[PDB]
RNA sequence: AAACUGCGAAUGGCUCAUUAAAUCAGUUAUGGUUCCUUUGGUCGCUCGUACUUGGAUAACUGUGGUAAUUCUAGAGCUAAUACAUGCCGACGGGCGCUGACCCCCUUCGCGGGGGGGAUGCGUGCAUUUAUCAGUGGUGACUCUAGAUAACCUCGGGCCGAUCGCACGCCGGCGGCGACGACCCAUUCGAACGUCUGCCCUAUCAACUUUCGAUGGUAGUCGCCGUGCCUACCAUGGUGACCACGGGUGACGGGGAAUCAGGGUUCGAUUCCGGAGAGGGAGCCUGAGAAACGGCUACCACAUCCAAGGAAGGCAGCAGGCGCGCAAAUU
């Protein structure tokens, strides 16, 4: 799955913008390639087109479905899943608990 | 502008605080509470200036935060509290009882106070009002709501409320022949029995007030604040009794005593 | 932006007036509500101290009254005839307080016939619906008619009020401002207030 | 004596004129109510507030305005516009320097009801404070009285 | 508490209301 | 420690450019508005999974892009005081209703008048369209309170889904708190009303009215009153008692420079009020800003650049340059 990446100036694609280049949009809390300074700050910021063409640095892509074989350092590879949950009720959940 | 200020210049804080001009830029903001700015006392002003038991607002800071003192009963942590006409405050470690009461300068007078006297306060009502389904509610000068006042209390009487229950004890209404004292005005600090009421309508009242000694002043009906039934006081007055004296006898019981003690 | 000041209007002698400070938020002011009449939607604008105001955009149902009747009840807007202040309020069909609308008369009407109890009035062409019936003639105890009557007996609605009513449609006034609370509500238009507003739209007409 | 002659209906807003009546008990137009109030400060009503069929908002005794604040006076020197009258109100004004004085003037808009009918140019009339009932205007007329030199 | 306060005022609003009728009584006697 | 959340950042400090009934001062009003916080503080007053509910997302772990910033993307986890759409609890209710049963006063002829009863309807002052009492007030309300008919917002609406070391009571109860939250109380205010008072100038005598100029009516908008704005209507409104126009090396005041008495000058400057943040303009958040140690543009300057782009606002404290007769320590 096409995730969204950089292009050669390092600037983010957002996800709705459709367009090869690149945009200035003003952003504000709640969008993506943003981070506000101050609550209800909104800054204007350059952003890439969600369009996948030559002109990127970097496509960050999600393997969805697998295959039938696997790649040498990003299959076989078991990266620990640590931090189990929290919640009382995701914790009877996961653990397949009922009400007692 | 931009919306409030939180900073008192010192030379702009009220005068009756006695503050000095060489000691800071600032003057102790008093903060919002049952109280206005230009007539109330803050705690720090009370513990720091007035009873030396601090030398700085820190050590204020330290004996408030100590839970020691309680205005009106309720233990205040607010070192700019206001506190003002009426209020008692009580120091249980050091066990000594306080009601803000002017003196006949206008000014808040150290006023010791028996345990007793202690359990309740004069409260003059500003309003009454009716509301959620005919409760009759009633507002004094000290930002009490009162639900169920007794009907034949009105506004500019004033009302005995214990502390520790909240609630009328006793009320005096507002008639000549009644003590009361003056809380604002040049009169401020004055005792006095009503003997004259001036209505005007459309515009502020006028009531006149006579001293002990005969002496008649006046001011406006806002200034009011009936203290006793008759020519008695329901509160302990301090050491000067609301007389206000001209500056000759001043100077004369000054010299007098001096005089006297060595 | 759009701004409610009065230092940049003329004096009373009519000089020119200068500014002493630039345009401050608390006297700003807000595009219009031009409420039309369609599916009900209503957007929230945020206030000075936080409160919430209603701006209404298009609404199609009101709660009116019919006031000699003490009656009110939740009616669909239909139409707007009469508008006091522009005429092209009333070509674009917009609502706004005071503003004369055609509302129905169905709620009223159904509220009569629970009062019903009158002699033949207009019952010429019939209707022949079944279990519509029950709420005119019904089967009801003796002391029970004798109260229908007697609110009979005070019954009495003006002729062209019945008029109305045989059309499906009521003159009302708008009594609230939908730019500002979202409620298109008011009165049904009566007596001498609705033949100055008769007069008023077929002279228009 | 029509009074809608504007493109809306003219009425007071507290007066309901649409309550059932009764047939055999009414014969041409029984009684139209009429809303009235006593301001304070010792102001009567004018006969013809109470008995009147004038609509003003504006009207201190038949309105929605309320009486508070500055009660002045002046003579009324120009009645041409609509329920406004403008009026002149002299004082002397003291020079220190000179201890003299020197004459001024003011003039003020003020509202005037239709109770007052044959007021004048000239008369004394006693005005109150109300809240902006226009650009200029901020008095009422309260009484009218009439000048010396009158018939 | 409501409940309290609003029977302990009603006795009082009864007491206060016969006082008043008793005073409109004696002052009608005169 | 981080990070999410909350709060503050709208105070303070600086400067006096604009500004001549404008600001400001005294006086008065808001019965024509809003108000974070404080303090009293309606907080079982709703009549048919509650022994605790749900997408999430930061911190953290890892993969990165860009010459560059307090730029940020993709992936793996995980919380709540961004947020409750419960009615096991007052659960018998009470109150006012489109009415199947009931009994009476001289009488077996339609007789005028009384109380219970269910499937079927509803039940709070912040939100607008309603009588007699008109609970309690004001000088004065179209005030407050009450009653009936209804309504109640995609951008919903208040009636609590959480923490605090002691060990204690005849599947249950309990004491102190903390934090929230509608709404009432002018605590702090703010805003709007011009009652009176301001420098020089007539080589400024008439000014305002396609463009609101003065008023009326109805609305829009606004937190509210109001030509504030719109439509229609009426021609008004202001001036030699200086309107209008121009100038000011004009921020206003408290106040400061001689004492005969009277005055003449000054007040950028530490207190109060106003305004501004290079010049304009427009906004987000918020109770409060048209905020600039917030944002978005244009105009004028100006910084880094790998030339694709990115980042600016000392009339804050110090310090530089410039200007100058003229003013201090990074």
């Amino acid at each position: 799955r096409i995730s969204g990446g950089n292009d050669k100036q390092g600037f983010p694609m957002k996800q709705g913008v459709l367009t090869h280049g690149r945009v200035r949009l003003l952003l504000s809390k709640g969008h993506s390639c943003y981070r506000p300074r101050r609550t209800g700050e909104r800054k204007r910021k350059s952003v890439r087109g969600c369009i996948v063409d030559a002109n990127l640095s970097v496509l960050n892509l999600v393997i969805v479905k697998k295959g039938e074989k696997d790649i040498p350092g990003l299959t076989d590879t078991t990266v620990p899943r640590r931090l189990g949950p929290k919640r009382a009720s995701r914790i009877r959940k996961l653990f397949n608990l009922s009400k007692e | 502008a931009r919306g409030p200020k939180k900073h008192l210049k010192r030379v702009a804080a009220p005068k009756h605080w006695m503050l000095d001009k060489l000691t800071g830029v600032f003057a102790p903001r008093p903060s919002t509470g049952p109280h206005k700015l230009r007539e109330c006392l803050p705690l720090i002003i009370f513990l720091r200036n007035r009873l030396k038991y601090a030398l700085t607002g820190d050590e204020v800071k330290k004996i408030c935060m100590q839970r020691f003192i309680k205005i009106d009963g309720k233990v205040r942590t607010d070192i700019t509290y206001p506190a003002g006409f009426m209020d008692v405050i009580s120091i249980d470690k050091t066990g000594e009882n306080f009601r803000l009461i002017y003196d006949t300068k206008g000014r808040f007078a150290v006023h010791r106070i028996t345990p007793e006297e202690a359990k309740y306060k004069l409260c003059k009502v500003r309003k009454i009002f009716v509301g959620t389904k005919g409760i009759p509610h009633l507002v004094t000068h000290d930002a009490r709501t009162i639900r169920y006042p007794d009907p034949l209390i009105k506004v500019n009487d004033t009302i005995q409320i214990d502390l520790e229950t909240g609630k009328i004890t006793d009320f005096i209404k507002f008639d000549t022949g009644n003590l009361c004292m003056v809380t604002g005005g040049a009169n401020l600090g004055r005792i006095g029995v009503i003997t004259n009421r001036e209505r005007h309508p459309g515009s502020f009242d006028v009531v006149h007030v006579k001293d002990a000694n005969g002496n008649s002043f006046a001011t406006r009906l806002s200034n009011i604040f009936v203290i006793g039934k008759g020519n008695k006081p329901w509160i302990s007055l301090p050491r000067g009794k609301g007389i206000r004296l001209t500056i000759a006898e001043e100077r004369d019981k000054r010299l007098a005593a001096k005089q006297s003690s060595g | 932006g759009i701004s409610r000041d009065n230092w940049h209007k003329r004096r009373k002698t009519g000089g020119k007036r200068k500014p002493y400070h630039k345009k401050r938020k608390y006297e700003l002011g807000r595009p219009a509500a031009n409420t039309k009449i369609g599916p009900r939607r209503i957007h929230t604008v945020r206030v000075r101290g936080g409160n919430k105001k209603y701006r209404a955009l298009r609404l199609d149902v009101g709660n009116f009254s019919w006031g000699s009747e003490c009656c009110t009840r939740k009616t669909r807007i239909i139409d707007v005839v009469y508008n006091a202040s522009n005429n092209e309020l009333v070509r674009t069909k917009t609502l706004v307080k005071n503003c004369i609308v055609l509302i129905d008369s169905t709620p009223y009407r159904q509220w009569y016939e629970s009062h019903y109890a009158l002699p033949l009035g207009r019952k010429k062409g019939a209707k022949l619906t079944p279990e519509e019936e029950e709420i005119l003639n019904k089967k009801r105890s003796k002391k029970i008619q004798k109260k229908y009557d007697e609110r009979k007996k005070n019954a009495k609605i003006s002729s062209l009020l019945e008029e109305q009513f045989q059309q499906g449609k009521l003159l009302a006034c708008i009594a609230s401002r939908p730019g500002q609370c979202g409620r298109a509500d008011g009165y049904v238009l009566e007596g001498k207030e609705l033949e100055f507003y008769l007069r008023k739209i077929k002279a228009r007409k | 004596a029509d009074i809608q002659t504007e493109r809306a209906y003219q009425k007071q807003p507290t007066i309901f004129q649409n309550k059932k009546r009764v047939l055999l008990g009414e014969t041409g137009k029984e009684k139209l109510p009429r809303y009235y109030k006593n301001i304070g400060l010792g102001f009567k009503t004018p006969k013809e507030a109470i008995e009147g069929t004038y609509i003003d908002k504006k009207c201190p005794f038949t309105g929605n305005v309320s009486i508070r604040g500055r009660i002045l006076s002046g003579v009324v020197t120009k009645m041409k516009m609509q329920r406004t009258i403008v009026i002149r109100r002299d004082y002397l004004h003291y020079i220190r320097k000179y201890n003299r004085f020197e004459k001024r003037h003011k003039n003020m808009s003020v509202h005037l009801s239709p109770c007052f009918r044959d007021v004048q140019i000239g008369d004394i009339v006693t005005v109150g404070e109300c809240r902006p009932l226009s650009k200029t205007v901020r008095f009422n007329v309260l009484k009218v009285t009439k000048a010396a030199g009158t018939k | 508490k409501n409940k309290e306060e609003a029977a302990e005022y009603a006795k009082l609003l009864a007491k206060r209301m016969k006082e008043a009728r008793e005073k409109r009584q004696e002052q009608i006697a005169k």
